């Protein structure tokens, strides 16, 4: 999956 | 917009502004696409956001601070590098260490974008000992924050070249064995991605994953209801059986072969690839583990993907078959077997992919039938090669003397070799 | 024996 992820809650 | 009020806020010496200023901030960059990283990072408030988690430090403003560095670094590697050129990292640890749970649900996320941005990042996280603290927080009893640390744990073992420092990711396979038993699917996903990179390596890894006894887990997941679990646990099986003999064994033992022939119908087309991909180092085992798979009934259905499923699938069907051949040297029957579950036909029907590293593949295989034939007729002083016979009849000889105009030498050496000995 | 890149 994705390495990276944006933080949104 | 507010952004040159909200800098010079989070400058301010006033903590209720400092506050105000870093939400504000942690706030626009909540954003999954096109976030306003770069405007951020030019404003210069990196060191301050960076400052704001040092020990000391009110709780919330750690908390917004590390959520918003987070996002930072969720960027590109330009952008991750200034986080880390902050010395963020060691800070983003220890804070896993002393935080309060809010504050370390930002934190592990944070590293975990950190980790995931390269192999340099990912070696860097690790050489900062964030290891210890990582696993301690599967000690926790809190849902969210696991689900975010096991993500980042399979960061810090992803990466294939370089491999990351073995002697400090291979201490995570005991949390990893246990995590697979666990409920939440979002969990057992990522435990499942982290230890199909830790099975992607050397013989000893391979062995560390054998040894805390995740295979039979591995096998029990395929069968699991989400594909998203089923993929990486496919994975992890597929690179454990990259092993060898030995260890390949173990899988077997484990059931994996009645678990793939499931999968060989599977309504996901990479999940049919992958079995066969799994299948295809299996029978590139030892005469016992290809008579294993034959006694599982696989050769049947592989058959059938060789022929009717897409090409990317077909290949693998192809490895498997073409692998399970080199055996009927040791065993003739096997040969047999393989023909008369009608593999000729398609093998044949492939010579015509636009994949030479295939048609190689596919032209081995019917050597490997071409021999047996061939000794099966000086044995009893016949003067026909049944196999020989078989292949001609499939429109297989077209073919193969076709592939001696391939502009590949390899593909031309054999497909000669093939067409001035049995036909 | 084939492994992934």
């Amino acid at each position: 999956p994705a390495a990276k992820r944006v933080k949104l809650d | 917009q507010e952004l040159p009020q909200m800098t010079q806020q989070l400058n301010s010496d006033d903590m209720q502004e400092q506050l105000s200023a870093t939400v504000k901030f942690r706030q626009i960059l909540s954003r999954e696409h096109r976030p306003p990283i770069d405007v951020v990072i030019q404003a210069g408030v990196v060191p301050r956001l960076v400052e704001f988690m040092r020990e000391n430090q009110p709780e919330m403003l750690q908390l917004e601070a590390a959520w918003a560095l987070t996002n930072i670094a969720s960027g590109t590697s330009a952008q991750t590098k200034v986080v880390v050129d902050a010395d963020a990292v060691p800070l983003f640890i220890q804070l896993l260490y002393t935080g309060s749970v809010e504050v370390k649900e930002q934190a592990i996320w944070a590293l975990g974008n950190v980790a995931g941005d390269s192999t340099d990042y990912r070696d860097y996280v690790l050489q900062c000992n964030a290891m210890e603290p990582i696993l301690g927080l599967f000690n926790s009893n809190k849902p969210s924050l696991i689900r975010t640390a096991t993500w980042t744990l399979s960061n810090l073992c992803r990466g294939k070249k370089p491999q990351p420092d073995w002697s400090v990711v291979s201490q995570a396979l005991p949390t990893l064995a246990k995590l697979i038993y666990s409920m939440d699917t979002e969990t057992l996903v990522d435990a499942c991605w982290a230890i199909s990179y830790l099975s992607d390596g050397p013989q000893e890894a391979i062995q560390a994953v054998i040894d805390v006894r995740i295979p039979k887990r591995l096998v029990e997941l395929l069968s699991h209801e989400s594909t998203l679990v089923q993929t990486p646990a496919l994975r992890a099986v597929g690179n454990i059986v990259t092993g060898n003999d030995l260890q390949t064994q173990v899988v077997i033992n484990a059931g994996v072969l009645p678990a793939l022939r499931l999968l060989l119908s599977s309504p996901k087309e990479n999940i049919k690839k992958e079995a066969c991909w799994t299948i295809s180092n299996i029978t590139a085992g030892n005469t016992e583990q290809i008579q294993a798979v034959i006694d599982a009934n696989l050769i049947p259905p592989l058959v059938k993907l060789l022929e009717v499923a897409e090409d990317k699938t077909k290949k693998e069907a192809c490895w498997a078959i073409s692998n399970a051949s080199s055996g009927g040297l040791q065993r003739p029957d096997i040969i047999r077997y393989l023909v008369s579950q009608g593999c000729i036909k398609p093998l044949c029907d492939l010579l015509e992919i636009a994949d030479n590293r295939i048609i190689e593949v596919t032209l081995d295989a019917l050597e490997n039938i071409l021999k047996m034939g061939e000794a099966d007729k000086e044995a009893r002083g016949l003067n026909i090669n049944e196999n020989a016979d078989f292949i001609e009849k499939a429109g297989g000889m077209e073919k193969i003397f076709n592939c001696q105009q391939n502009e590949n030498d390899k593909i031309y050496e054999k497909a000669y070799k093939i067409i001035e000995t049995y036909f």
